[PDB]
Order: structure tokens, then sequence, then C-alpha cells
RNA sequence: UGAAGACAUUGUCAGGUGGGGAGUUCCUUUAGUCCCUCGAAAUUUGAGGCUAGAGGAGAAAAGUUACCACA
């Protein structure tokens, strides 16, 4: 039994995609963000995941539609960004 | 006659040749003789209370539980506590540990009075080692403002960086930086403080390597560094602001090149600084000419602190207003 | 109803930890109310809002909350065991939030209430006299009323002006109890 | 000063939590309107005012010591420490406490963990492995730790038996002197 | 297994060599100290406190000094 | 605490007088670099003592306060902790 | 048309930082010129300049410890 990420196991074409891949160790890089409102949801996320699944299904629908809105936001902000450097 | 009074001076308590001619001549004979007994002699301990967590009395009521002899020093200070003797170390209480109390020196009290820091307002210190200072400024804006710790020695860096955060300080930045670059990274502050590197020879008794180790070559170098780290407080301070903002020259040292020599300099360089009453309760003016040489009478408006007089460290305190 | 069903709730789990062999079963069993004090504190302010404290040898089957909330009061800052043992922070917030019952209550209950928190201060004292006067203050960070824990709230901060409040309250029967809580304070 | 994350938030965050009743007021607006804002500098996080923030942004990365108060450390694996510099915020929304006496209090100070013989009293709810923050009588912060056993069983356990583990402990300002 | 495998037959092997450079490096200090006693005993031009580099930086920059 | 001693009987090779002066500190064990952190006393050992008393006058007219003194002795065998200056 | 109100706010220069975005593939240790510049000192110093003895796939992660816990 050995850890998956030591070995170098090529990345599968499941269901999930696998989008571009890129090169290990060659210029890897990754990505940046803070938030204030986006953070703000995080919290909310993470006591979600301490206290569990929810048993009511109306309050877990809601919840999980705020992490929606949340990725919603923070998209609409990546966007104002790309435009802001596009015009820059 | 003098030089049988220099050369069994020098014999018997062991101080360099020069050092001690200098020495003798600021005090008239008898006055000298009184002030060779204090600075050689260890100085009181003293405590400064943390107003954050705890405050005087329920600190004072907790140590002599644990079995701490106190005494409430002078009327000068509502934050200062003076021991006499304790059973238990005192760096093993849990107030100590907690951060209830910190241990300090007088000298270190009397530069942060003279400052008047208030809320909301931009500090500083040039020279935070072993930051009782820092963490005294902060008592009194409560929680507020920013103060830019700054000290050009990692080492002291990591007492500093254990003592602000147990003292639960919340509000300070400390930066490894020379102090003579720091009006350049930033500038525009309310109440600058500048504890300059001194000579020392007001505190023997912490250090005592200034007995001999301290020449002609020394005494030009280090004042020549003060005026440097002096002209920089002026040039970082702001000439207006919404609360009035002042700096503070205090210096652990009772030479008159270090004391009194650079605050001629900095006013007659600058001037757009003026010196007006310190509040501190007590202490000695200033000389307003030592060796030939004049000195504005501003400076009699500053005070001077003697080991003979008052059991505290040799110190010097100046306050300056900025103009424009 | 919820709130005399707590309330019911609240003076039973205080008479288990009053049970003499369950008090010699703290070191036979943890019983802790740690977490029940909290639920009176967060609920100190909707108990001082509802004004249905007064309806039509007991320790539990009293109808009414003003003396439940007595019952309570009494078992949070007088413990019959370790009377003197109690938390600083329990004591000045709830002796705070007792200044804020003071505020929004009915007469019956003012008394009571009051009747209660100079037997409070007259065996505490200065543990909570750090509250009254302003150089016994400590100045870490600004006072939150609504805070979700009693040691949440700093009330070593505020000073208490609520009595104050309460001489303008009726004089006859309340101003007594004010000054019968002041004499005693002096009297420590 | 790099600011945290999206990976690096639910770490701290999380651990916090195990530790934390209300996490909404660490992260509140307050009244000059400006929050409390994460960075972390050296591989170790900052909790901090965003002002102090702002105007810290002007001294060089590799070049300034600290700022504020230091939540704790990243570890080489992704993983996040507590130190007890992150005690005073800590302390001041506890969830679970613990009342050591006298006699036990110093046994934290020089670092050993809660035994059954030195509590002074207990809170409720807690699992068989939970954090607590410990106090003396006058509720001085002194550390934070684990409980070691459950509700039930760590008072069936001897009275020479650990009850609550160290974690972290206020000696540790005596060592960097 | 081949990497235990050729620690397995090395061993003691490992422990000898060890054992060797440890005393090597006890003989190497002791001789860059007594290079520090000739220096001092025949010549010098100190300072009145000590350098606070560690050893074999400081030593070293005595021994630069010739 | 019966094993830590914070005084050692000093030789100077110039003046040939031993003295008693305080120990700083423990800059290097040559037998483990282990045993140098917890400053443990072995032999050919070199500490920092403290040459305040002795009063030698090093360049620009300066007292000496720390100098190099190498533990020539084995202070486990014998109590006393003797070494000498290295000026 | 009313309120705030010379507060903000705004823009331009001169800076600091910049683990972020776009491209891209000199410092360290030591000494001297006590020569030049800026400082300081009742005449001598300090800080920069210049010169010469020795070193050099790239924010994703790497080398090391008479160290810790585990196997």
């Amino acid at each position: 039994v050995y850890s998956e990420k030591e070995l170098g196991i090529p990345q599968l074409n499941t269901v999930t995609p696998v989008g571009v891949t890129k090169p290990k160790g060659k210029k890897k890089g990754k990505v940046f963000v803070d938030d204030r409102e986006s953070m703000n949801t995080i919290l909310a996320m993470v006591e979600a995941e301490k206290q569990g699944q929810i048993e009511s299904k109306i309050m877990r629908a809601r919840q999980l539609e705020e992490i929606r809105e949340a990725r919603r936001i923070e998209a609409e902000k990546k966007e104002a960004e790309r435009k802001a450097l596009l015009e820059n | 006659y003098t030089n049988q009074l220099l050369k069994d001076i020098c014999a018997y308590y062991g101080y360099n040749e020069y050092l001690a001619e200098k020495l003798l001549n600021l005090f008239p004979p008898r006055e000298a003789f009184a002030f060779f007994e204090a600075n050689e002699t260890p100085r009181p301990v003293v405590i400064r209370t943390n107003t954050l967590r705890t405050h005087r009395r329920d600190l004072a009521q907790a140590l002599i539980n644990r079995g701490v002899t106190l005494e409430p020093v002078g009327k000068w200070s509502k934050v200062g506590l003076q021991v006499f003797d304790s059973k238990v170390p005192l760096g093993a209480t849990p107030e100590y540990l907690a951060g209830h109390y910190i241990l300090q020196a007088a000298s270190s009290f009397l530069p942060v009075m003279a400052l008047c820091p208030q809320e909301n307002e931009r500090c500083l210190d040039m020279a935070a080692a072993p930051g009782g200072k820092t963490t005294h400024m902060a008592a009194l804006m409560k929680n507020t403002g920013v103060i830019f710790a700054n000290d050009p020695s990692k080492s002291r860096a990591k007492g500093l960086i254990g003592n602000i955060h147990r003292l639960g300080v919340r509000n300070t930045i400390v930066c490894n930086y020379d102090a003579r670059e720091f009006p350049r990274v930033i500038g525009g502050f309310d109440r600058v403080l500048l504890d300059a590197p001194c000579s020392g020879t007001g505190v023997i008794c912490k250090d005592p390597s200034v007995k001999t180790n301290r020449d002609a070559k020394d005494f030009m170098q280090l004042p020549h560094t003060q005026k440097q780290l002096l002209l920089a407080a002026i040039d970082s301070c702001n000439h207006a602001s919404k609360t009035g903002g002042y700096i503070v020259y205090s210096t652990c040292s009772v030479c008159v090149e270090e004391n009194e020599e650079v605050v001629n300099y900095a006013l007659s360089r600058r001037p757009n600084v003026k010196l007006v009453e310190t509040g501190l309760p007590f202490g000695k003016e200033g000389f307003t000419s030592y060796m030939g040489k004049t000195f504005h009478p501003s400076l009699k408006l500053t005070r001077r602190f003697y080991p003979h007089l008052y059991n505290v460290d040799g110190f010097f305190v100046a306050k300056f207003k900025k103009i424009g | 109803d919820t709130s005399r069903e707590s309330l019911l709730c609240t003076v039973t789990a205080f008479a288990l930890l009053e049970g003499q062999d369950a008090h010699n079963a703290r070191s036979d069993l943890h019983l802790d109310l740690s977490f029940f004090i909290t639920n009176l504190y967060r609920s100190l302010l909707s108990l001082s809002l509802n004004p249905d404290l007064e309806l039509g040898n007991n320790k539990i089957n009293l109808q009414t909350t003003t003396v439940l909330l007595l019952r309570c009061l009494t078992s949070v800052l007088l413990p019959p065991w370790n009377i003197r043992s109690v938390p600083p922070i329990r004591l000045a917030a709830f002796c705070k939030q007792l200044m804020t019952l003071a505020l929004q209550v009915p007469e019956k209950s003012s008394q009571a209430i009051l009747g209660l928190l100079q037997d409070v201060v007259h065996t505490h004292g200065r543990k909570v006299a750090a509250l009254w006067n302003t150089e016994e203050r400590k100045g870490d960070g600004t006072y939150k009323p609504l805070s979700e824990t009693v040691e949440g709230s700093n009330p070593f901060t505020t000073t208490i002006w609520e009595g104050e409040l309460l001489r303008k309250h009726y004089c006859p029967k309340v101003r007594e109890g004010l000054k019968a809580m002041e004499k005693e304070l002096r009297s420590i | 000063m790099r600011p945290l994350t999206d990976q690096e938030m639910k770490i701290v965050l999380d651990k916090l939590a195990n530790y934390m009743t209300d996490l909404k007021s660490l992260i509140a607006p307050l009244e000059d309107g400006d929050r409390y804002v994460f960075r972390m500098q050296k591989d170790r996080v900052y909790y901090v005012k965003l002002s102090i923030a702002n105007i810290a942004t002007c001294v060089a990365r590799d070049k300034l010591l600290s700022l504020g108060t230091c939540l704790g450390k990243m570890t080489k694996s992704g993983k996040f420490r507590l130190h007890i510099t992150a005690l005073p915020i800590l302390a001041q929304n506890a969830r679970y406490k613990i009342w050591v006496k006298d006699n036990g209090a110093q046994p934290f100070l020089y670092g050993s963990n809660i035994v059954k013989a030195h509590v002074g009293r207990w809170t409720e709810d807690c699992p068989e492995h939970s954090g607590c923050v410990v106090y003396n009588m006058a509720d001085i912060p002194l550390g934070f730790g684990v409980t070691a056993r459950s509700t039930a069983e760590a008072r069936r356990l001897d009275p020479t038996g650990i009850v609550c583990f160290r974690q972290a402990d206020c000696g540790e300002y005596l060592r960097d002197e | 297994a081949r990497k235990q495998r050729d620690l397995k037959k090395f061993g003691k092997a490992v422990q000898v060599q060890k054992q060797l450079e440890r005393a090597k490096q006890k003989r190497e200090a002791l001789d860059k100290i007594n290079q520090l006693k000739r220096k001092r005993a025949e010549g010098g031009a100190l300072g009145a406190t000590e350098a606070d580099d560690p050893f074999d930086v400081a030593v070293d920059n005595e021994l630069s000094r010739d | 605490m019966g094993l830590r001693y914070k005084k050692a009987n000093v030789t100077h090779p110039t003046l040939n007088v031993t003295v008693q002066l305080p120990i700083l500190s423990v800059k290097k064990n040559p037998s483990n670099p282990l045993y140098t952190q917890l400053g443990v006393l072995t032999k050919g050992t070199i500490i920092e003592v403290n040459v305040s008393d002795l009063g030698i006058v090093t360049a620009s007219g300066k007292i000496a306060w720390g100098r190099y003194a190498q533990i020539t002795n084995n202070p486990e065998n014998d109590g006393c902790v003797n070494a000498v200056l290295l000026v």
C-alpha cells in the first residue's frame, strides 16, 4: 500500500473531465483568491461540514444554494477582473 | 587636588581615565561621590501593570496571595508597583504568563508618560529591543491605532514578538529596519518614540563594560549616530494632525555629547521644532552651557534623571513639536 | 409556553446537582451546568421581554416563572455547595444582565430580583465590585451585550449605571433595596 | 504578506471551529467599518485588523518580522497548528472550559497534561475528544487542549488518570527570552 | 526490496565507517583548536568581547588573518 | 542540579596565574555537537569565561570581558572544572 | 428645486511594498585608493563611490541535522 501521489499515475478521462493537464514540476502554477463575502460563505460551509449533513432537506438545499450563490458571485468578480485586465 | 582625585577615583572604582574625567566634570565634588555610589549599586526592581488584562490593585492582591512583597511606588505612577521580596520567581507566576504584568525599569516608564498617546493614533518606536515601551504605549491607546515596532537586530526581535504577543497587543507590526532609513519607508506619523543606542553610562549596573570599554573614538561615532537617528524623527512626523503629535527623545546616558548636544543640533538644523514642558512630574533642568558652547534656552524645559537623587537609571527626556 | 418549559427544566437540573449524594457524586459523575448557564444567559433577554412572568413546599412544580427565575438565579450565583467558589466573569455578566432585567420587569418580580442581588454582593463583594468603580475597570475591548457565551461578554469594561435608572423607578419600594444594595456594598 | 487561498482558508477555520463557538464574531464588521483579515508570513498566519493590514503592505515581504496576532503555523504537510499566541482570541469566546486547582495550575505552566486530581469544575457535552480551553479560579487563560475521555469515561478512570490533554500552554512565552 | 537487500548485506560495514568519521571529526576539531593555540601563543590584536559567529566560521576567520 | 557548574579554574599562560572566573557559555564540544547544545563540559571543550577580574588590556586600550578557554581536565571524574585561557 | 458641505472626493508628481498579473532566462566575503561625494568633529572620523584576492528550467517546491514521535 502506497500513496497515490507518489505513484506517477496518468490522469483518466472519466465522467469528470480531465481538462488541460499541467505538467508535473515544470512550470506548475496555482491560483490566488481571498474575497470578503465568498469567504463569509466558506464560514457558512465549514460548520455545515463540521456539524454534518442536515436531516432537513429544505435547510440542506438552502445552504447548498448559498454556496452556489457564493460561487456565482466569485465567478462574476473573476470576469469583472478579466474585463478590467483587458481594459488595462 | 583634582589630579589626585582622578587617579584615586579611577583606582578604587575601576573606571577608565577618560570617562571618570568626563563624569567628574559635570558634578560638584561631593555630588560626584554620591553619584558613584549609586550607579555602581544595583537598582530596585519595578513592575508595570498591564492595564488591558488587570489593574493595579487586583494584581497587587494576587501577587501577595502568591507571597510577593509589593509596594505601590510613588505618586508619579498609577501603573508602577515596586517589589521587595518574592518566594516564587517573578516570571513563574501565572499572572506573568498571561501578561498581567511585565518586568521593567523605572527609566522605561517615563518616556511613555512623556508621550501622551491617544486612541486611533499612528505611533512608532525606532528601538524597542526589550519591548517594554511598546507594550506601555499600547496600554494607553486601549488596543487601538497602530505601532510600528522597529529594531535593527533579529535576535532582539524574538524577545519583542514573545513579549508583545504575551501581553495581548494585537496592534503592533515589527520591522527589522535601520531607523535612519525609516522616514523614506513610510513617514507621516503622529507620536514617534526614539530610545537611541547610547553610551550606557546611565546604567552601569546592567552593563558594567562601560567602566573601561568606552574611549575617545566611541564618544564621536555614537553621538554622531544619534543625530541621523534624531533628524529622522522630525522628518517622519506630521506637521499637522487631527490630534497633535509629538516626538520624544530618550537616552540611557548621562554624557553631555550624547545628551543636550544632539537636541541642540536638531533644533538648529530644523527650525520647525519647538520644545515645551515635558509633563514628567519631577526632574532636573538641562544645562544651557557646558564647555564654552551655548545651547538655546529651550533646554531648561528638558528633564534629566540621576541615580543619586532617584533610584532610577541615568536618563534624558525631551519632547518635540512639529510645525511645518 | 417554551419560556416556562425551559424554566420548568431549569430548576429541575439545578435540583439534581443540589442532591447531597449527587454533589458527593461530583467526583462520581460529571454533572456540569456550564452548558446550561449559557442557555439562561442567552435567554435572559427573551425572559425580560415576556410579561407573562406572573400567573395564577415544592421545588419544581411552581407555576410562575418569576420564582422559577429566582430559584434559577439563586442556584447560579449562590450555590449551596461551594458558595464562594464561583468564576468571576460569570459574576460580572449575570449581574450586568440583572441590571438589564431590572429595566424590563414588573414590580413584584423586581424586588425579589433586587432582594436577591444584595445577597450576591454581600457574599462575593470585591470580585464583582470592580464593575461599579471605574478605576477598577479593565480596558481590553469594548463590551458586547449580545454574546453566545457568558465569558464572551467582557463586563469588566462597562460600569453599572442602571442603579441610577432604578432611582427613577418607584422610590417607596424599589429604592429601598437600592440603598440596601449600596449600603452593603460600602460595608464591604 | 500573502492572504490565504481557498484551500488554506478551510483548514484554518476548521481547527478554529473545533475550539470556537461563534465564528461570526471573529469575522464581523466593527464600528469603524473595518474588519479582521487573515494574512500569512513565512508559513505562519496572522490575525489582523484590515487597516493595520493595509499599512503593513509597505514593509518588504522577506524583511517584515511579525504583524498583529499569530493564529498559528502552516505545516509542511498542509495541516494547521495553534500556538499560544492564538489564545487571547481563543479564550475570548471558547466553547468548553476547564478549571484547575492551584496545585494543578502550575503543572500546565510547566507543561503536563491535565490529570483528574487537579480539575476544579468541568463542563458537560464533551465527547471523548473535544477541544477545551483551561483557566484557574480567576478565569485567567492558561492554555488549550483536547479532552482525553468522554463525559462519563473521563471520571471513571483513576484519580491519577489523565482527564484532558495538553496542546499548548502559556509557559512557551518563557522560552524565547 | 532492492534497497532493503543492499543495507542487509552492508550492515556492520555502515557502522564501521560511521565510527571512523566521527573520530575523524574529533581529530580535526582538536587539531583546529591546536592551530588556534599556536596562533595566539606566537602573535596577537583581539576585541574586548568575543565574536558571535559560531565555530568553524569564527576559527576560519582567525586562520584567514595569517 | 548537582551536575551543574557555573565557575571554572582557568590558567593564563602569560603571568602564570590561575583564578576562578564564571563560565558565560559553552562554545563547542568536539565529542558531540548534541553535547554542545546542552553545554556538556568534557575534555577539550571550549567555553567563554569572564576575564573582567584579570583586566587584560586589549588593543585600542580596552578591557576584555570574554575569552576562549579550553577545558583540560575530565570534570566527570574529578569534581573541579579546570581550563586554560587561549591567549 | 432642497440637504451635506469647503469635509471628503478628485487628479498629477516624488516614493515604499508587491508569494498577485504580463513578459524575461548582479549580489556575498575581504582589503586598499584615506583618492572623489554626502555627513560629523576647534582639524580627525563615519556613510556612499572607485579598484582588486575568493564564490555562484527556476513559487511549483527542493538539500541538511550525532534532533522529536511512529513503523
